[PDB]
Parts: structure tokens; C-alpha cells; sequence
């Protein structure tokens, strides 16, 4: 469960990020 | 670049731009930087006579191979490992230890990044702002690690399993994550 | 006009970390675009060789030493806990070094050192070393109470490679 | 910052401050620190004459960010991991690593 | 139209500073690269020592390599001696891993072939004063 969740907010992370 | 005098003024000499960008001609190209424009211009100040000045504008481009090669690249390995301690089993004792070395080498390049860097309080690049992000994601996979790991050590003889640990982390979870025991 | 045609290397203190191979020295009439008229110069040109023995025992045979310890991992039971540690030890002794490397080179992006490319290629193998190794040690501890081994294992991880690998059980 | 002037003394030149504060008509921000006041005095001692003294104070205030992205974000973040050794089990062999 | 006039300080050093802070951990480190080989196999500790023992003698390497000079006319002889002791050391983690290996082979993996129970049952441990 916390597999799942720590990668999809580390995804969301590295998006909201490196956007520009 | 800002030349001017420290005798004279705007009253009693003029200073002329000749051409409008500063010449390349005896150059001999960095290796580092790339010059990609020279402008220059000549600042007069209205309602404010006695005033000359020349600027250079020097707009200059980085090659950045060097630092991408040496930099980037480890810093998304360092955080390629971070979402990686939950699927090593529990059983094993070789949690804790990744962990903490995840979360040593990421404070490691966050110090070597604040050395090559200015210490100004402009903006932090956005290295320091991701490494900052990913420290306090590993932290945070560090208490859950220890939590996740008080959980599987209970005995029978001195724990009791809830009803709704029963009910929850038994039977719809492991339905709702594709487990299916 | 030039004396002779190269530098006087007659009172040349030695250095003991520099060789002088050559030192010659060429004469130029050059015309700068600043101005109309031709300009004269002289032009000396060292041509050096570092003596490679300070580097040779304090960077390269620990650095190669150290990156021959990243195919070690997999000799090692996973009944034993000290698969981690190892591969952990040898990243990090390999990022001390990269930080060596990187503080004693300049920072010139027109090419990459050989020494660098090869700790840069070192550091992504031993990083799927690990990757690799935590997924073994997921493979070894599991039971069947808690997961169903499949059908097609039966006969690819048991059945094809071992007799292709030299186990045979 | 402490001005006089070494050869002569007040019974000799006087030393008058002309403006209370100090010009920041060429002053650029340095992005490292802020400066707020920037006050100057005349200093002299009754029952000691021969003494002029002109002193300005430079009271800067240091703009917190990058010692707080570097220093405190990990000293506020190892800390937690101290009182964290105790609900771990000690049948799994990892206390003496943490 | 050559003449110059030459003295020779000959200075000898009082090695009692670098004795006691570098020479001492030097061979206290030494000491322990050996030591490895005692420990039982059972106790999962035989990687801590050997990967510590090796890290140390690095951490000496380039703190010895700093007070040196930078020439390549020649080498101490720490420095000989800590990459001797360096190369026996990773000798002893790739000979600990492949002694380690073979103490948890079981029946249901591995088969023991003839010749390894006929030579290191009888002839070594009779040799090497074991006597099971
Ligand atoms: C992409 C490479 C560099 C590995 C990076 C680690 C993770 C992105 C991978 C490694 C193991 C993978 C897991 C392997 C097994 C499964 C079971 C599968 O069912 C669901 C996906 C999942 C959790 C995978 C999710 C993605 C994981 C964590
Ligand atoms: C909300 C922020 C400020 C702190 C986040 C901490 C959580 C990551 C940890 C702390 C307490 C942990 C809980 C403690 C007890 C258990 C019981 C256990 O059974 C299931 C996990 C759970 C809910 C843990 C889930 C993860 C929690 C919420
Ligand atoms: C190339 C020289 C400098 C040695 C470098 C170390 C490794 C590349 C060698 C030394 C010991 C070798 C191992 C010795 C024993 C065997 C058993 C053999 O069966 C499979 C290969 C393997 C693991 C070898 C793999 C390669 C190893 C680790
Ligand atoms: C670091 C970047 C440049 C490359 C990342 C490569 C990974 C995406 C691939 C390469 C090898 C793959 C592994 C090869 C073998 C296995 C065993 C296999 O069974 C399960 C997937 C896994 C772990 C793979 C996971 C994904 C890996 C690490
Ligand atoms: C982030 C740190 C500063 C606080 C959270 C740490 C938690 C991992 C630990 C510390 C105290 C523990 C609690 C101490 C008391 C109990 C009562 C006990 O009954 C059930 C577990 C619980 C809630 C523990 C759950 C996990 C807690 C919150
Ligand atoms: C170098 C000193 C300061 C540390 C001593 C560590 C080893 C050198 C000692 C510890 C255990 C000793 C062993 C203890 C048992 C025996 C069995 C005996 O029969 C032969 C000597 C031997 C191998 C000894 C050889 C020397 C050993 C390895
Ligand atoms: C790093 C290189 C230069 C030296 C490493 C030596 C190994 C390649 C050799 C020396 C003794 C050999 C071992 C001697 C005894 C046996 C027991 C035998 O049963 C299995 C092979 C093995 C471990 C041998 C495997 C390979 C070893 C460790
Ligand atoms: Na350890």
C-alpha cells in the first residue's frame, strides 16, 4: 500500500518540478 | 560592464557609443561558456544632468555536458532508489540499512550542491528543491518502514489482532491491490 | 627577431612532476581587425607530459579495485544478510570518488575523461546491481502461504536454465 | 566603522557629521544580506579633550533561506529519527544501525 | 664569468608527531585485515569487518597522500605499504564471500562431488591440526 502511494506522489513530484 | 569617469560629467564631456555591439575578433572561445550576444548602451538619466555612462551587456550561455554528466545523472539514480525499500520483504534484515544509506547519500549531494552554488536567497535551484522534496519523501519512507516492521514481528502470545484489522488490511485491501493471497 | 629557435632550458631547475618534451618558438606578423597596420609577435610553446605515478597509486588501483567488487555481489547466498550491504559500500566508496575526480579535474564540457565515463558507467551498473539484488531477495523469502508459484516458472527458471547454466539441481 | 583622522585632534579641526544616515543613491542589494539602518553619530568626551570621532553602524539582517534549506531542514529531520528507536522490535537485529 | 657561493641545509626531523597519529592506526588497521578469518561464518558479521577494514585503509591512503608532495619520482614507503595492504585486503573479501558461499549449501541445492569429500575431510584437516 505504501509502495503505491509514495510512487504515485513521487511522480506527481518530479512533474510538478520539472514542469518548465 | 559600467564605464564612466570619476573627473568629469555629463556637463563637460560627452562619451559616444561608437558601434552598437562589442566586437569578437581576437577571441579565443572558452570551452566552458558560449557568448551568444554583446549589446552595450549608453545610459543618460533626464531631470538628472552630470550623468555618463557606457554599459556592456555580456549575455552568456553555459555548455552544460559537464555538470549534467557528473550531477543529473547520479541525482536521479539517488532518487530512483528511494521508492525501492518497500518491495524488499520484511523477513530480511536489510531494511533499515538501505534506508539510512539512501538518506545519507541524498544529504551528501545536497552538500555538494550548496558548494558549487552562490549562497544567496534569490531562489534555490532546482536541484536543492528536489533533493529537499525527495529527504523529507525518505524520512517519511523511513518511519513507515519502522512501522511496517513493528507489525510483522507480533506474536500470538502477546498481541491480539483487532476486527478491524480484520476487516480491513485482510480482505479488502488485498482485493483492492490485486494481492488475492 | 628570435636568438637561437627554441627556450633556454640551461638553468632549468627540475620540477619532478612535469617533463619538458619541447619548448620551440615561432615568429608572427599578424594584422588585428581593431587597426590597419601588422603587428609582430613571438610565440613560445611549452609542450609538457605528466610523470603518472602519484595518480596511478592514489586514484586508479583503488578506483579499479573497488569496481571489481560490483560482480562479487552475486557469488553470495541470500541465506546470509550482507547482500545490501556490500553493494551499498561500493556505491558510496564509488560517489567519494567521483567527488575526487571531479575536484581535481577542470570543468570543461568539451570532452569527458576516460576516468569519469568509467566511474559514471561503473555507479549505473552497480545501481542495477541493486535493483537486481533486492528483487532476488524478494524471490528467496516467500512461502507458499502467502503467494501461488505460477505455470510458466515451472519450466523456464527450473527447467531450461539449469541445464543451460550447468546446475542440474 | 570608526573614522578620525590621526594627525590632528579637536583642539585643532573640528569633525561635524553633515547627514544623520548614510547615501544609498549607488547602493546594490547584495542578495546575501539586508541592510535596515544605516545610522551615524558624533562621538566626544566631556572631561577628555583632543577627541573627535565620527561613527557610522551598518545593522544588517541576514536573509534566512539558505541556511534554512541546508542546515535546518536536515537538523529538524535527523532529530525526529532520535525518540524512532524505541518502537522498532528488538528481534529484528536493526536498533544498533539507527 | 661563473661563480656562486652554496649552502647545504641538511635538516634532520623529529618523527615523534606522525609516530603516534599516523603509524599507530596504520598498523592497528594492518592488524586488524588479518583478523577476519577467525570469526565464524555462522554469525552474519564476516562483510562488516572486511568492507570497514578496507574503507579504513582508503581514509589513510588519501590522508596520506596530501601531506606528500605530488611527485612522481618516487613513493613512500606507507604508501607501498598501505596498497600491499589494500590489495590483501580485497584478497580476503573476495576469498570470505566464495568461503562463505559454501557454508550454507544444503542437500536439496548442491551435491558434495568425491574429491572435495575425500580432501578436505581427511588430508588438511590432519594437515592443519583440526582432528574434527
Ligand atoms: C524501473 C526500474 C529502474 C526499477 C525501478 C523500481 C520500481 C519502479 C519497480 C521495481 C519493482 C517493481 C514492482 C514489481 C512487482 C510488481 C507487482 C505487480 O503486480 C504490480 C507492480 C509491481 C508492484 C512493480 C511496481 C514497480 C516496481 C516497484
Ligand atoms: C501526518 C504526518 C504529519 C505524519 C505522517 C506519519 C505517518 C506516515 C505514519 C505515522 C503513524 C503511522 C500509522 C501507525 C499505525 C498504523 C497501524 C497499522 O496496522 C497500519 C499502519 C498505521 C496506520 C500507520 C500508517 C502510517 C502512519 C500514519
Ligand atoms: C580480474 C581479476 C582482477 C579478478 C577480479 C575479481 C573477479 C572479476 C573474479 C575473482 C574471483 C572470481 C569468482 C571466483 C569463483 C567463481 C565460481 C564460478 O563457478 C563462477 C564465477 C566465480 C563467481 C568468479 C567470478 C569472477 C570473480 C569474482
Ligand atoms: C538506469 C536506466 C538508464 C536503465 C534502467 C533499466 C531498467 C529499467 C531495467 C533493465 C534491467 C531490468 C531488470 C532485468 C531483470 C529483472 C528480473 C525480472 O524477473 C523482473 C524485472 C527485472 C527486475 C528488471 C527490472 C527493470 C530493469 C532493471
Ligand atoms: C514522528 C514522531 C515524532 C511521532 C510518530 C512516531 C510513531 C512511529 C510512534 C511513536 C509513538 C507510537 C505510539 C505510542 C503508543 C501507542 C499506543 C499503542 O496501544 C498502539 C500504538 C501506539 C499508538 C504507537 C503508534 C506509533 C507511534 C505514534
Ligand atoms: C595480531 C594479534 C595482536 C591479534 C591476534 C589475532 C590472531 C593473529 C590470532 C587470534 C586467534 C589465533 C588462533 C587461535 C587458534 C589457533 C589454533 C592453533 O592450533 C593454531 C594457532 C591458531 C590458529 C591461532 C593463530 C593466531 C590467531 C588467529
Ligand atoms: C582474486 C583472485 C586473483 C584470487 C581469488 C582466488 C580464488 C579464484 C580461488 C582460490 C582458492 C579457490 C577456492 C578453493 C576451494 C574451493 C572449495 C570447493 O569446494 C569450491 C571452490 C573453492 C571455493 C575455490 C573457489 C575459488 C578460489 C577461492
Ligand atoms: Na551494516
Amino acid at each position: 500500500l505504501f509502495l503505491w502511494v509514495f510512487m504515485f506522489v513521487c511522480v506527481l513530484g518530479t512533474v510538478g518540478l520539472f514542469l518548465p | 560592464l559600467k564605464f564612466r569617469s570619476w573627473t568629469y560629467d555629463h556637463t563637460e564631456i560627452d562619451m559616444v557609443l561608437m558601434t552598437p555591439t562589442a566586437s569578437m575578433d581576437d577571441f579565443t572561445p572558452s570551452g566552458e561558456w558560449d557568448i551568444v550576444a554583446l549589446p552595450g548602451r549608453r545610459t543618460v538619466n533626464p531631470q538628472d544632468p552630470s550623468y555618463v555612462d557606457v554599459t556592456y551587456d555580456f549575455i552568456i550561455k553555459r555548455k552544460p555536458l559537464f555538470y549534467t554528466i557528473n550531477l543529473i545523472i547520479p541525482c536521479v539514480l539517488t532518487t530512483l532508489l528511494a521508492i525501492l525499500v518497500f518491495y524488499l520483504p520484511s523477513d530480511c534484515g536489510e531494511k533499515m540499512t538501505l534506508c539510512i544509506s539512501v538518506l545519507l547519500a541524498l544529504t551528501f549531494f545536497l552538500l555538494l550542491i550548496s558548494k558549487i552554488v552562490p549562497p544567496t536567497s534569490l531562489d534555490v535551484p532546482l536541484i536543492g528543491k528536489y533533493l529537499m522534496f525527495t529527504m523529507v519523501l525518505v524520512t517519511f519512507s523511513i518511519v513507515t518502514s519502522v512501522c511496517v516492521l513493528n507489525v510483522h514481528h507480533r506474536s500470538p502470545s502477546t498481541h491480539t489482532m483487532a476486527p478491524w484489522v480484520k476487516r480491513c488490511f485482510l480482505h479488502k485491501l488485498p482485493t483492492f491491490l490485486f494481492m488475492k493471497r | 627577431v628570435l636568438i637561437g629557435s627554441s627556450m633556454n632550458l640551461k638553468d632549468y631547475w627540475e620540477s619532478g612532476e612535469w617533463a619538458i618534451i619541447k619548448a620551440p618558438g615561432y615568429k608572427h606578423d599578424i594584422k588585428y581587425n581593431c587597426c590597419e597596420e601588422i603587428y609582430p609577435d613571438i610565440t613560445y610553446s611549452l609542450y609538457i607530459r605528466r610523470l603518472p605515478l602519484f595518480y596511478t597509486i592514489n586514484l586508479i588501483i583503488p578506483c579499479l579495485l573497488i569496481s571489481f567488487l560490483t560482480v562479487l555481489v552475486f557469488y553470495l547466498p541470500s541465506d546470509c544478510g550482507e547482500k545490501v550491504t556490500l553493494c551499498i559500500s561500493v556505491l558510496l566508496s564509488l560517489t567519494v570518488f567521483l567527488l575526487v575526480i571531479t575536484e581535481t579535474i577542470p570543468s570543461t564540457s568539451l570532452v569527458i575523461p576516460l576516468i569519469g565515463e568509467y566511474l559514471l558507467f561503473t555507479m549505473i551498473f552497480v545501481t542495477l546491481s541493486i535493483v537486481i539484488t533486492v528483487f532476488v531477495l524478494n524471490v528467496h523469502y516467500r512461502t507458499p502461504t502467502t503467494h501461488t508459484m505460477p505455470s510458466w516458472v515451472k519450466t523456464v527458471f527450473l527447467n531450461l536454465l539449469p541445464r543451460v547454466m550447468f546446475m542440474t539441481r
